[PDB]
């Protein structure tokens, strides 16, 4: 077990080569650097995972030197690895290992190869500092470090500007969230005097017996931070447009790293949201929100990567709705699920952009089953586990635990809404599938597209967190009630797929019916637009700073301090008008100052 | 003991590579060589020998080194040097930038470079005498030394692309900016040292025998205030900040000037030094207005630096912006956000000596300085727009490198004093983060928009990438280990708060 700094090291370490290469070395070189230190990363992870459960699951510390130190101020570097740890750690690492295999097959033949690889490496070396932080600097440093690898990965493309543009977005967005997160820290620092996790679950009772008020300030400003970082409200709205990188790029943010950060700080400070119930609650809701605006979104959308996107923020909100539930196990294995299945819906569009042509929208891709069947049934069975395909998928296991601890909890509505967007969401993925694939035609790559194939069926299903003593257990239900709401989530989905096929699989009249009516165009230029949040987003906070920007570009502070140089010249200009160089006006002048002081000194005697 | 050595050095070694020049005209950037590095070295082995990791705080005055000798006898005046914590940190820093300004002006081989590093060596002999004279008047003798220098640096040797006139103005702007001030501080050290006189009887120019004095207050809000207005102009502090990007728009292009008096952080010195303890009371009561100060000037620089298409002018406002950090965080009264403002001002110094010579670099391989005349640079260079990255990566904030640390500390400690300043300051980190993306996305993403930057471009030769390498390693450092830094400056950080707190 004492090879946890390992993880951090190894990709730090094909970081800097990788970066330090320049691309002088060969493509094979570079792969081989880039997906071995993953991969290495990956086995160490997997030996950690078996001596932990060698000694029987015991939370276990690496310190390895002392950060900061003043006064009472101590932030030191020290790992900790426990069940959810050791759990998003195996997430992490193999879900970047198959993608980076995937990557070392895709961007053959590209430019930065070496330069997409050391930031792949600083992402995974950026999230395993995230998960395995010990105190919440540390994470925060993990935190702005997917944040910065996420900003370029995401505008990779620094040729085109709107990558570009979007990159931005998205670091700024984040950062605002890491903003609300570094609040978090100071209020805790400043109430709790320290900022270890078990210190705070520790000495929080006994500081808030009296007031709750700065413990429901710093738990508010941790859900700020973990809807930055997740996407979701009021911070979503960098997904959509942060689509325009690679796709290894989003398939590393949307499955392994980046939107899962919030999920880990809602779920490691589990303490501290426990004892502020409404902070929860608004976690639920929020989850809620988004899954079904994300939803509502995703019935619109024209593009593959968009409805990917928008599906990765319904199934984020359906996890913060289980954190919001107290269903915390629920949360981590729908976590780990949704990162293989989405991993793999990623790698399979992916593909599907590198064999039709370049980027187009989805009405003209039709039939595409014939041409491409292996990444065809890739996407179905992907679809299958998004939309939570009953006895098959382990997305139907993970959202059945999240919907069991939803209503065993008394969250009626809560439940409702995750029914309603599983219906939505079986409806826009066999949508885009349908549309996609059905109608008119118009060995480093295929392991892990394997590997994904397996682990979205119920063998992903089979892999147990091993949660015990990290997370409270869920409440459990009666045996016929959750039959009762299996079937249900069961009849849910298995209409959503028999209504997409009714709508779009053949001559889509009654859906063009929809869609050129003017209430329907008009929800559908809604929707498309995510709501209208870039627009607001844009009139509220871009537009003045431009305003503002533009109006001080001259500077007024500086010609305020301008003024009295132009008031001295002006002065002085007045004043060489009495150098006339008239002898009569100088005897005038000396007679009019000796009026002057005569004067003077008579009144003032 | 070795403190005037380390003011006169920098001194005689101007002299001789002002009088070796007749020996070869590549002689004198060597002799500057030497010289600064032995500046350095006997700073490292004070450092050393200083002991100041296990030297706890006992209350001002408490130096670890110290040197005397009369200079005025008549006022009292003398030669009075000495070293502590915090002071050889900031000579440490001032010895290391003028390694880096001479040999970031190697490859001038001009006819009078000899006035050139003389006027250099002046300049960083003046920042070390301001960084160690205790006595006031000798501290603002070499405030006001370190300045004739520049200004004839800036009006001479300046920006050779544009006219002269810009360059007269800039200087002269510059210097009547810091003389004025520096006057209204002279005036507040002489009616300190009349209040004394009128007290007790004794002829004195001591920052020792000036802390222990009797007066009324608003009286010593008026030498506060001629004190703090001397510090905001040399700090910068808004209004008082358009000789800033003035003097750094039409500064030598190398970049070396930047680097040798403007970087070194005198004004935050010269605060914690001698603004709290001479008027703890006063520095008190202008404690709302000093954040205030520093939250406008931290958003202004912000929108200033969005707004510039100027990178010099950019880097100019990203520094008024984290001054205007340090200056929230000197007057808190905290011993976090003090090591934290000391932190980020030794990590400002290296990520913006950094930039500046990497903009210096940009500028003579592209002989333009305009952004919208450039784009797509990443294709064209080898190793200047990967290390500018990673410069304002380091500029906006991000762990792994010093600034972040700083900054957080310094946030930490005023949310332990003050809320609303702190969380006012953290949406600045936001707009920081916003020029720098904007920094990058103009200059060296996107496609070229001008011909010079639709060619390839020469590369780095193993000078200018050691002396950036060697910055990016000292950052990255201070970022994941900046404890030996914390504990040198320890002990003096301890003593000014709690002269700070304990009289308030
Ligand atoms: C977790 C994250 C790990 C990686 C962090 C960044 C690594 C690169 C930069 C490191 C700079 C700082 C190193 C400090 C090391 C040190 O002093 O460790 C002390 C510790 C001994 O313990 P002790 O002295 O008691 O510590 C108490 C301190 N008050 O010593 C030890 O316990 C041993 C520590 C060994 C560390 C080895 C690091 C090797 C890094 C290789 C890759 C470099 C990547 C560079 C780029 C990074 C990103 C910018
Ligand atoms: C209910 C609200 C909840 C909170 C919501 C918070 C929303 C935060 C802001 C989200 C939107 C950020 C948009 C960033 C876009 C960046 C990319 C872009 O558009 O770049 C264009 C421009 C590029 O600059 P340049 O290259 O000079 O110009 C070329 C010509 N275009 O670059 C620009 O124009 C840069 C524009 C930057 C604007 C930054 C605005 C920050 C606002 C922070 C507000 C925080 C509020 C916190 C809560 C307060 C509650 C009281
Ligand atoms: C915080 C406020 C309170 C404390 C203030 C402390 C004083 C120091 C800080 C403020 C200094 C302000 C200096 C403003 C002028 C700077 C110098 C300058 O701009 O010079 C260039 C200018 C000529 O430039 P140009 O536009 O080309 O003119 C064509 C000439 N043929 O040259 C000219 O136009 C002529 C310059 C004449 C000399 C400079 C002006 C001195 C005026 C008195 C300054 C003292 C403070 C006065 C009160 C300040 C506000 C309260
Ligand atoms: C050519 C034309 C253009 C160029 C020239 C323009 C003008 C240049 C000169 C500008 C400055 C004018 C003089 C300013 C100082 C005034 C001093 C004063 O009025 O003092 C009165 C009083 C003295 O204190 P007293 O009450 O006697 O103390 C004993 C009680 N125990 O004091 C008190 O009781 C306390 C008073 C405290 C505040 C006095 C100073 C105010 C300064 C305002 C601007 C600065 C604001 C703060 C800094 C902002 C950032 C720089
Ligand atoms: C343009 C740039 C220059 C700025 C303008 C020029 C300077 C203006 C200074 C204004 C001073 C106003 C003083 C008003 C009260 C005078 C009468 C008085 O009450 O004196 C009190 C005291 C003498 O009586 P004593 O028995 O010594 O009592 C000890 C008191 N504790 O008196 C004393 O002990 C001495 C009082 C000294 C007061 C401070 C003087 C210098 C302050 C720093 C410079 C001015 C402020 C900063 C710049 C402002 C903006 C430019
Ligand atoms: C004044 C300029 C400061 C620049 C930043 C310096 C930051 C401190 C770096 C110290 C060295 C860290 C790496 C080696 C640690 C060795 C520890 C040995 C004893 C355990």
């Amino acid at each position: 077990m004492n090879m946890l700094a390992l993880t951090i090291i190894l990709p730090l370490i094909g970081f800097v080569l990788l970066a330090f290469s320049r691309g002088r070395w060969s493509e094979n070189v570079s792969a081989i650097v880039g997906v071995g230190s993953v991969g290495l990363a990956a086995l160490v992870t997997a030996f950690i995972g078996v001596d932990f459960f060698a000694n029987g699951e015991q939370t276990y510390s690496q310190p390895l030197w002392t950060w900061m130190s003043v006064g009472d101020f101590n932030i030191g570097f020290n790992l900790v690895l426990d069940g959810l740890s050791l759990t998003m750690l195996s997430v992490v690492t193999g879900v970047g290992f198959l993608i980076h295999m995937y990557a070392s097959w895709y961007m053959r033949g590209e430019e930065g190869y070496s330069r997409f690889f050391a930031y792949t490496n600083l992402f995974i070396a950026s999230m395993v500092v995230l998960v395995l932080a010990d105190n919440l600097l540390l994470m925060y440093l993990g935190w702005e470090g997917v944040g910065l690898c996420s900003y370029l990965l995401i505008g990779f493309y620094y040729t085109d500007p709107k990558n570009g543009a979007a990159a931005m977005k998205a670091f700024v967005v984040t950062r605002v969230g890491d903003v609300f997160l570094a609040f978090a820290l100071f209020i805790l620092y400043n109430e709790l005097g320290t900022l270890n996790f078990r210190e705070m679950v520790e000495l929080a009772p006994a500081h808030f017996a009296d007031g709750n008020n700065m413990l429901m300030w710093a738990t508010l400003m941790l859900l700020g931070g973990a809807v930055g970082k997740s996407a979701q409200l009021p911070l979503q709205t960098w997904l959509a447009d942060a689509m325009a990188g690679p796709t290894p790029v989003s398939a590393l943010i949307h499955a392994a790293t980046m939107v899962t950060a919030g999920v880990y700080l809602i779920a490691r400070t589990h303490g501290l949201f426990l004892m502020t119930p409404e902070v929860l609650h608004l976690v639920g809701i929020v989850g809620a929100v988004t899954l079904l605006l994300a939803g509502f979104a995703a019935l619109v959308q024209t593009d593959i990567k968009r409805v990917l996107a928008y599906s990765t923020m319904s199934q984020i909100g359906y996890m913060f709705l289980a954190l919001g539930v107290q269903a915390w196990d629920a949360a981590i294995f729908h976590l780990m699920t949704h990162a293989f299945f989405k991993a793999l819906l990623f790698l399979a569009s992916g593909s599907v952009i590198l064999a039709c042509h370049h980027e187009q929208n989805i009405f003209k891709m039709g039939g595409l089953r014939k041409s491409i069947p292996l990444v065809y049934l890739c996407f179905l069975v992907g679809g299958a586990a998004l939309s939570a395909l009953p006895l098959v998928t382990a997305g139907f296991f993970s959202k059945d635990e999240i919907l069991a601890g939803a209503m065993a909890n008394g969250h009626i509505n809560l439940m409702v809404a995750g029914l309603v967007g599983a219906f939505m969401t079986s409806l826009y993925t066999f949508r885009m599938i349908f549309i996609v694939f059905h109608g008119k035609e118009q060995v480093t790559h295929s392991l892990p597209l394997i590997v994904l194939l397996i682990l979205s069926t119920f063998v992903g299903a089979l892999i147990v967190p091993p949660l015990q003593g990290v997370l409270p257990q869920t409440t459990e239900l009666a045996h016929g009630s959750m039959l009762t709401l299996e079937i249900t989530s069961g009849v849910v989905a298995v209409v959503g797929i028999l209504l997409a096929a009714w709508l779009w699989l053949g001559k889509r009249t009654l859906v063009t019916s929809i869609a050129n009516s003017a209430p329907g165009r008009l929800l559908g230029t809604w929707w498309y637009n995510a709501w209208g949040f870039d627009w607001l987003y844009d009139k509220v906070f871009v537009k003045p700073f431009l305003g503002i920007a533009w109006l001080l570009k001259r500077d007024p502070l500086n010609s305020m301090m301008n003024i009295p140089a132009v008031l001295s010249r002006f002065a002085g200009k007045g004043l060489l008008l009495s150098e006339n160089g008239y002898l009569r006006w100088y005897v005038a002048s000396m007679s009019i100052g000796a009026v002057v002081v005569l004067a003077l000194l008579m009144v003032l005697r | 003991m070795l403190l005037p050595w380390l003011i006169l050095i920098p001194f005689i070694g101007g002299f001789l590579c002002w009088q070796t020049e007749r020996f070869g005209v590549k002689v004198p950037r060597w002799i500057a060589l030497i010289t600064m590095g032995l500046t350095l070295a006997l700073s490292l082995q004070l450092w050393l020998q200083g002991g100041y990791s296990l030297t706890q705080s006992a209350g001002i005055p408490q130096w670890q080194s110290e040197f005397d000798m009369p200079w005025i006898p008549r006022f009292g005046i003398s030669i009075h040097l000495a070293i502590d914590g915090l002071s050889l940190l900031m000579v440490v820093l001032t010895g290391l930038l003028g390694v880096l300004a001479v040999l970031c002006s190697w490859k001038e081989i001009e006819k009078y470079q000899g006035f050139f590093h003389l006027n250099l060596m002046w300049i960083l002999g003046g920042v070390i005498g301001v960084f160690l004279a205790i006595d006031m008047f000798l501290f603002f003798f070499f405030w006001e030394m370190m300045l004739v220098p520049m200004y004839f640096l800036i009006a001479l040797w300046g920006h050779k692309a544009s006219d002269g006139k810009t360059r007269i103005t800039a200087a002269t702007k510059f210097f009547i900016y810091t003389q004025a001030s520096g006057l209204v501080m002279l005036i507040a050290i002489l009616a300190l040292v009349f209040v004394h006189y009128n007290a007790t009887g004794v002829w004195t120019f001591n920052y020792e025998e000036l802390l222990n004095t009797p007066m009324s207050s608003g009286v010593e809000y008026l030498l506060m205030l001629g004190f703090f207005i001397a510090f905001a102009v040399k700090m910068p502090v808004v209004p008082l900040h358009g000789w800033l990007p003035d003097a750094h728009s039409q500064a030598p292009t190398a970049g070396s000037v930047d680097l040798a008096g403007i970087l070194l952080k005198t004004a935050a010195y010269g605060l914690l030094r001698f603004s709290l303890p001479l008027f703890p009371n006063a520095s008190a009561e202008f404690a709302p207005i000093a954040m205030w100060l520093g939250v406008i000037g931290i958003f202004y620089g912000a929108w200033m630096a969005f707004a510039q298409t100027d990178i010099k002018r950019l880097i100019a406002y990203t520094s008024v912006s984290h001054m205007g950090f340090v200056l929230i965080a000197i007057y808190t009264g905290s011993q976090l956000a003090y090591q934290g403002a000391v932190i980020q001002m030794i990590a400002h110094g290296l990520s913006a000596a950094g930039l500046f010579i990497l903009c210096g670099q940009l500028y003579e391989r592209i002989h333009t300085r305009d952004m919208r005349m450039m784009g797509g640079l990443w294709s064209k260079m080898k190793w200047l727009p990967a290390l500018s990255l990673f410069f304002a990566v380091a500029t906006l904030g991000m762990p792994g490198t010093g600034n972040f640390v700083g900054e957080f500390m310094i946030l930490f400690g005023s949310f332990q004093v003050v809320p609303v300043i702190t969380v006012i300051s953290t949406f600045g980190l936001v707009f920081a983060s916003v020029y720098s993306l904007a920094m990058l996305h103009r200059a060296y993403f996107g496609k070229a928009k001008s011909q010079i930057a639709s060619q390839e471009l020469p590369g780095m030769s193993l000078r200018e990438l050691f002396m950036i390498l060697l910055l990016v390693v000292l950052l990255v450092l201070l970022g994941f280990y900046p404890q030996p830094i914390l504990d040198t400056s320890h002990s003096a950080i301890g003593n000014i708060q709690q002269w700070f707190v304990n009289s308030v």
